[PDB]
This record gives C-alpha cells, sequence and structure tokens, in this order.
C-alpha cells in the first residue's frame, strides 16, 4: 500500500541503490522500513533530511 | 502530501 510518511530518517547506499528509512504517519516507530527510493513521493521530506546532514 | 509505497513482504 501507499502511506503517508512523516519524516525521511535516514539514508544508505546498497548496491549501487539509494534507500531512505521512512517514519509513517499513524504508526510505531518500530514500524520504520527502508524502502527504495522509487517507492517514495515525499519530496519535500528528502530535501529536509539532506539539509540536516549538512 | 508527502507519501510512499510500502514494501509488502
Amino acid at each position: 500500500g501507499e502511506y503517508v510518511v512523516e519524516k525521511v530518517l535516514d539514508r544508505r547506499v546498497v548496491k549501487g541503490k539509494v534507500e531512505y528509512l521512512l517514519k509513517w504517519k499513524g504508526f510505531s516507530d518500530e514500524d520504520n522500513t527502508w524502502e527504495p527510493e522509487e517507492n517514495l513521493d515525499c519530496p519535500d521530506l528528502i530535501a529536509e533530511f539532506l539539509q540536516s546532514q549538512k | 502530501k508527502q507519501t510512499a509505497r510500502k514494501s509488502t513482504g
């Protein structure tokens, strides 16, 4: 399914591909998942994470 | 809205 994301918590690079750790709206932090970037439709939240990295 | 698809399985 498609769900609303609260925040992008982290990013990792594995096998030449980018994945993000996502906090899902209305779900426990125990339900955070790593998702391939192609799954994401949250550009403003990715922009927030990269700026927090600087 | 900021959404994403959650990988199933």
